[PDB]
């Protein structure tokens, strides 16, 4: 059933969702102080208990975590699946299999939004969180996937921002405590995560062309070469093997310009800085039979 | 630098675009290599930030010469101001906002000396297990921003414990931490400070600080030496008789040490009952064994049934340790300790 | 406490950058989206008879593709439409849209490019038959523009009219959103001043 | 206060940077309009008879350009005319300028290509009637440099001695105001130290 572009449909979906609970959360706080000027609890109860769980403070708030971190990682490898197929395609949700994998974990991914939002001190400060924004722009669209019966490879590289959340789920789980490896995590997650979508925009853009010229603009890139078209940019060689050709694809290449040589001229020295620190005189003495030893400690320089 | 960054960038870019269009007067204008002005303003970025694709360059003999000249200048313009201007901006205060408080859970406020070890010491002896089952929520209040084992510290604690970044001086940070509301504020001392006076000077500053904004409110502090404890008497509103209680590190280790010169070994004991310990269970036969059998022993108050009441105390004692397996010690109707059986047990 | 919270201020922050968001495409647009449409606006949909039908033999190289990319460059013949304007009234060609255009000028059409170079004849063959049929009656609504390119004649234009619609449509939606939210975050940052300074 | 002020500072600065202006842009334009213009008048200005016209066949490609940036390349025949210099002699050939000989040395004349090759055929068969017309007769004040080219022979010099005129005027001009600010500058501020200190 071709020829219907219905890829509107979906970026639709996620932007209704973005600000429509936004309005609908903006709009209650000022009814709620309309009600006045014009005209130990039991939700506080499932409030912690949800704050608990989305902390690893129990079992099962740690089976949750691990999970977060698989499932993650397994969305993430689902998008890299499904950049090599065409940019508008069908599929049928009873016989594509990596569709109804994509559908058990974003109805996850649903499940584990709704203990975020309620575990949440601030309805708004939770919903213009950065882990939210992600799954507004990657949970809806599947819905509306499985609904059509018919995918469009749109927002789905912002699937690599769920990185992002990888040292905190792992300073709940006990794993990182030190400063040194938190902050070399830290560092690892905004590098790759930056550079994973940031290639998977210019992917999308790259290919589905230039509005402008009626998309005769298709420099058909796969994604792997547009992730080394911004490891070749960021580190300023810049062969020119490969390069963006669209109009839409050099503006975002002038803005990523911008931000991303400062990001890897900061962090990339950082890391190796943070890497590669080991004690080189460690270990200890083994004695030998039938020789004796000596400590010498004190004042050591190298006339003494 | 924002302004003289895209100012240089559009003109020097719009130089260019004249150049490259209207060809070399050399070889009679047959040169124009036709460039639009954004494909020059997308050289110029290239060629700033030194990536060079390639795919775009000057092709005249005036246009190698401006960029030339413009190498020599804008490289140096680009790597200076970027990374400044990408300083200036993202200074964000992380550790902002306000404390909101919640119907039927009280908080604390703790202020003062907070590092690591301070507050990993507190929240072990704070929310120990062998407590009941306790809901207050304990609020921080430092000047400085913690590093990263303090925020992963506040996220193993997730729901026990926020943080909030001011000072206890400045009494719009002591409206952000619900200070009005708290139950009581609690100021931890750098009990290994290099100059004694001087951070007693600094917690009395504290406790004149709290007290001025909110007069009805239960300061809990430590002091170092004695004297200094004796200045915060004169405050006009530290009432102990509510419960400002300024637990002096000087009188209490020599107090300690005076009890132990009587029956020695005592200082350990009276410093063994307010550590909240588990028991830890031995399978050796060292002194260990029992040592940590007393280890896990802690003090406690309660009110008593009114079954005791009229009954004298060495009776209650009696009882309450051969049915109760409890060791009762001092009673309440003042806080004499260890009343002769001539006194009875009044009710309450 | 009569200020901001942290996710008023990051609210007023989204909805200034809607703003500039929408400010910004729109400039974008400008350039992008309007000016080559108001250029194929410029271009006056007229009248026109078809003067004569001519061949050249002179073959021009297609491209076509099998699914796993092919990369087969078959030839096709060309026909050349002359027509006659209601405008100028001179010896101007015929085309399909600026695509056609531009990729080959010395023809009046372009066939989807086959495998077989009998199958991209046939293709030139039929189109070209149907315009031998009708000659000089029914004058076509054709367009063409004297100030650019007054020497060819276009079938269709190559930007709809509803582009003029959509150039200013979504970037003054994300301003209207961004300015709404704007607006409701301070209604209610003010409203709740106003109740909690009510008791 | 017997001293230069910021704004004669300046202004002195602005004369030192217009000297060095007026010197380096006659630096500049020694390599760039002076030694091919040199390379040019190095070419003498002599007389040639009209050997013969001869057509080879061999046709060549040009590119005729459309309003919206067409690229239509049309072809266009080949016309070689030899002549019969004065200074050497010899077998040599006709050329418009160096722009036609370095885009193709077979060929005599090169048309402004159009779109259709039968317009680009007369133009060859129009400027090959004329120089099939005058032949024998009228020698022509042609140009040739027997050192760098000896086979071709020239109808016009690229470069005017006009151009030997402004290489050497606008850095000397550069030069003068630059001279004139710096010295105005400083007899302004003699002038006022004198006046100064008249009192
Ligand atoms: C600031 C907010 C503003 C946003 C503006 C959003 C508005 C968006 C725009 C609005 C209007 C666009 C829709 C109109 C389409 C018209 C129909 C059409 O042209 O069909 C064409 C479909 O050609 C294709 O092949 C389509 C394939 C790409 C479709 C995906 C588009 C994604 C665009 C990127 C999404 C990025 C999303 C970025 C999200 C961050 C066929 O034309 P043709 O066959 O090729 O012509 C041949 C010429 N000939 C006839 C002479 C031979
Ligand atoms: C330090 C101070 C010194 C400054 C020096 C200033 C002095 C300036 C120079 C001085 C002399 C220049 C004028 C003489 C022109 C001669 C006439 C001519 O050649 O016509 C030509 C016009 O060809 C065109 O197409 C013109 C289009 C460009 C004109 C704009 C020039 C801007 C130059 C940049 C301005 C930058 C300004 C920068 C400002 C900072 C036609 O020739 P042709 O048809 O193509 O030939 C075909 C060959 N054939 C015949 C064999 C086929
Ligand atoms: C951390 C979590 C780990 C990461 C999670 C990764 C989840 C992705 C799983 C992919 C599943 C999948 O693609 O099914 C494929 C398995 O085809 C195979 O043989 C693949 C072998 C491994 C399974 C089916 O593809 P197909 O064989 O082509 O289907 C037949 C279609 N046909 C009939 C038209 C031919
Ligand atoms: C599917 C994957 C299978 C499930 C396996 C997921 C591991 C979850 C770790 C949870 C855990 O045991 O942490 C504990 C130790 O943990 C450590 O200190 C080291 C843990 C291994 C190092 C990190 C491996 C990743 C923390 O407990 P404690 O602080 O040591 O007391
Ligand atoms: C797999 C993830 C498990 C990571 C183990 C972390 C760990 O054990 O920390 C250890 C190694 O110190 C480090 O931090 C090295 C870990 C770097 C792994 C980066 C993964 C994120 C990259 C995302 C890329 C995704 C790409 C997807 C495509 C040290 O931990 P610690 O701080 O010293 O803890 C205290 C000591 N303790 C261990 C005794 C308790
Ligand atoms: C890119 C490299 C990212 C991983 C590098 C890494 O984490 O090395 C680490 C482990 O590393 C290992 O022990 C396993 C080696 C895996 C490296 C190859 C990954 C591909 C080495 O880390 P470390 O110095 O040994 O421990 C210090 C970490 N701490 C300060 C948190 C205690
Ligand atoms: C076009 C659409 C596609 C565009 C592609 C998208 C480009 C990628 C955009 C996502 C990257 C932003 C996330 C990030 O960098 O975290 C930042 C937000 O700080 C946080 O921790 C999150 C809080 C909100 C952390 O960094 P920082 O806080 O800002 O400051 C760092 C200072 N520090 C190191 C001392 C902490
Ligand atoms: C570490 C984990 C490693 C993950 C590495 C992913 C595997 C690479 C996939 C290669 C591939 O799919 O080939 C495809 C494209 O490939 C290319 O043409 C570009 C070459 C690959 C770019 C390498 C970038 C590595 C990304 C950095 C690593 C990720 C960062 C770290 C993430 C944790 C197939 O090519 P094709 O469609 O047949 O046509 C190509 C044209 N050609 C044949 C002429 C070439
Ligand atoms: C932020 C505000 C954003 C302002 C952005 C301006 C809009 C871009 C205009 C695009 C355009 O006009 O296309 C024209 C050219 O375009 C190109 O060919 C080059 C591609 C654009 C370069 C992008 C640089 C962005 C400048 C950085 C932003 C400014 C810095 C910040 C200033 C505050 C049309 O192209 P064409 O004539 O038809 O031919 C091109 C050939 N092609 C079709 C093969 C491609
Ligand atoms: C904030 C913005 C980007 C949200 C998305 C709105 C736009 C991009 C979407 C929503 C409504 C859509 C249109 C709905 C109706 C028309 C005509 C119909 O026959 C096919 C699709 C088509 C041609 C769509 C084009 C894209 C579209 C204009
Ligand atoms: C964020 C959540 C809560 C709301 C998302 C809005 C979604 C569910 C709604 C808004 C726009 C809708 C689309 C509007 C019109 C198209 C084409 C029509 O012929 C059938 C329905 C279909 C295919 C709809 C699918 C569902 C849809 C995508
Ligand atoms: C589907 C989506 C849009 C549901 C939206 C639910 C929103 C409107 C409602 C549900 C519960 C509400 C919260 C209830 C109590 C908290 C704590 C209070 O001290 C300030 C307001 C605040 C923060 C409210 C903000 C708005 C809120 C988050
Ligand atoms: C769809 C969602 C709401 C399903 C969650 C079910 C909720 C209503 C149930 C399942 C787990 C429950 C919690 C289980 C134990 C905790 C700790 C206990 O000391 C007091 C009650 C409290 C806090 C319960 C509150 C209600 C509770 C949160
Ligand atoms: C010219 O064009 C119009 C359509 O715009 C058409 O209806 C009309 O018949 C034509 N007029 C003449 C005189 O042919
Ligand atoms: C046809 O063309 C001629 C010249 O080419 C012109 O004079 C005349 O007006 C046109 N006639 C019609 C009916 O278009
Ligand atoms: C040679 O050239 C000159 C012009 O420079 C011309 O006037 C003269 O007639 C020619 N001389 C001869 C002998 O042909
Ligand atoms: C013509 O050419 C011949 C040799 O090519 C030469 O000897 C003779 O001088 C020339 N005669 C004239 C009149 O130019
Ligand atoms: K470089
Ligand atoms: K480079
Ligand atoms: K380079
Ligand atoms: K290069």
């Amino acid at each position: 059933s071709r020829g219907q572009r219905m890829w509107w449909a979906f970026l639709a979906s996620s932007m209704v969702t973005f600000f429509g609970g936004l309005f609908i959360i903006l709009l209650w706080r000022t009814l709620k102080y309309l009600w006045t000027v014009c005209c130990v609890g039991w939700m506080t109860s499932v409030k912690d208990w949800a704050g608990v769980m989305i902390s690893a403070q129990t079992l099962t708030g740690r089976v949750l975590v691990v999970l977060v971190f698989a499932l993650s990682i397994g969305a993430l490898v689902i998008y890299f699946i499904d950049s090599s197929n065409p940019i508008e395609s069908c599929q049928n949700f009873y016989k594509d299999f990596t569709l109804q994998i994509d559908m058990a974990f974003n109805v996850f991914f649903l499940l584990y939004f709704g203990l975020r939002f309620i575990a949440a001190n601030d309805k708004l400060w939770f919903w213009l969180e950065v882990n939210s924004v992600v799954d507004f722009f990657t949970v809806p669209p599947v819905f509306v996937s499985v609904y059509l019966n018919r995918s469009w490879l749109g927002l789905r590289f912002l699937r690599a921002l769920r990185l992002i959340q990888f040292s905190e789920i792992l300073q709940f789980l006990n794993i990182l405590k030190t400063s040194n490896s938190i902050k070399l995590v830290n560092l690892l997650s905004i590098f790759i995560s930056t550079w994973l979508t940031a290639a998977g925009f210019i992917h999308l853009v790259e290919n589905s062309g230039d509005p402008w010229e009626n998309f005769q603009n298709n420099q058909a890139l796969t994604y792997w070469e547009c992730v080394y078209l911004l490891m070749v940019t960021m580190s300023t060689v810049g062969y020119g093997d490969v390069y963006a050709k669209t109009t839409l694809g050099r503006l975002f290449m002038v803005f990523f310009i911008l931000g991303g040589l400062a990001m890897f001229a900061s962090y990339v020295p950082e890391i190796i800085e943070l890497i590669g620190n080991r004690k080189k005189y460690g270990g200890s003495y083994s004695a030998v039979s039938g020789r004796k030893h000596i400590v010498v400690c004190g004042h050591i320089t190298l006339e003494s | 630098l924002l302004s003289i960054f895209i100012s240089t960038w559009l003109t020097a870019a719009g130089f260019i675009h004249l150049v490259e269009n209207s060809g070399d007067p050399w070889e009679n204008f047959q040169n124009n290599q036709a460039l639009t002005y954004w494909e020059c303003v997308y050289l110029l970025m290239v060629t700033m930030s030194t990536v060079g694709y390639g795919d775009v360059y000057a092709k005249t003999t005036l246009g190698r010469l401006f960029m030339v000249f413009f190498i020599l200048g804008g490289l140096a313009m680009f790597a200076s101001y970027v990374p400044e201007i990408i300083e200036l901006i993202g200074n964000r205060k992380k550790y902002g906002g306000s404390y909101s408080a919640v119907s039927g859970r009280k908080h604390i406020v703790v202020c003062g000396h907070i590092t690591l070890e301070s507050v990993s010491n507190f929240l072990k002896d704070f929310l120990h297990k062998d407590r009941d089952d306790v809901n207050v929520e304990i609020v921080f209040l430092h000047n400085i921003s913690p590093n990263l084992e303090l925020e992963a510290l506040f996220k193993r604690h997730f729901t026990q414990v926020e943080f909030y970044q001011g000072s206890v001086l400045n009494p719009h940070d002591l409206a952000r931490v619900k200070i009005e509301s708290a139950d009581a504020c609690l100021i931890l001392a750098n009990k290994y400070c290099a100059d004694p006076d001087a951070e007693d000077a600094s917690n009395i500053m504290r406790v004149i600080s709290i007290k001025n904004y909110h007069p009805k409110i239960r300061i809990i502090t430590q002091m170092l030496q004695y004297h200094n404890k004796a200045h915060l008497l004169n405050i006009p509103s530290w009432n102990w008789k509510e419960g400002d209680d300024a637990i002096c590190l000087a009188e209490l280790k020599l107090g300690f040490i005076a009890q132990s010169c009587l029956a020695q070994g005592l200082s350990t004991m009276l410093a063994n009952l307010f550590s909240m310990r588990s028991f830890i269970k031995i399978e050796e036969d060292t002194w260990q064994k029992y040592y940590l059998e007393g280890v896990s022993n802690e003090m406690y108050t309660e009110y008593l049934s009114s079954a005791f009441v009229g009954l004298s105390f060495p009776t209650v004692c009696e009882l309450c340790f051969v049915k109760l397996k409890l060791l009762m010690i001092a009673i309440e109707s003042r806080i004499l300790i260890n009343p002769g059986n001539h006194l009875k047990i009044q009710e309450g | 406490a009569y200020e901001y919270t942290e996710a008023e201020d990051k609210s007023i922050r989204l909805g200034l950058f809607l703003i500039i968001s929408g400010v910004v495409s729109l400039f974008i647009f400008g350039f992008c989206w309007l000016s080559p449409a108001l250029q194929d606006l410029q271009a006056t949909e007229a009248n026109c008879t078809v003067l004569s039908v001519q061949q050249i033999g002179e073959v021009f190289e297609c491209t076509f593709t099998c699914g796993a990319d092919c990369r087969g460059t078959s030839q096709y013949p060309c026909v050349q439409v002359y027509v006659n304007n209601s405008e100028s009234n001179s010896r101007a060609l015929l085309h399909s849209d600026e695509h056609q255009l531009l990729t080959n000028p010395k023809c009046s059409y372009i066939p989807p490019c086959k495998r077989e170079n009998q199958k991209n004849l046939e293709s030139v063959m039929n189109w070209q038959q149907y315009w031998k049929d009708e000659i000089g009656s029914q004058p076509f609504t054709c367009y063409f523009n004297q100030h650019q390119r007054p020497d060819d004649v276009l079938l269709h234009r190559t930007h709809d009219e509803i582009v003029l619609l959509h150039c200013f449509l979504w970037p003054l939606v994300t301003f209207v959103v961004g300015v709404l939210i704007v607006v409701l975050t301070i209604c209610a940052k003010s409203l709740a001043v106003k109740a909690e300074a009510m008791k």
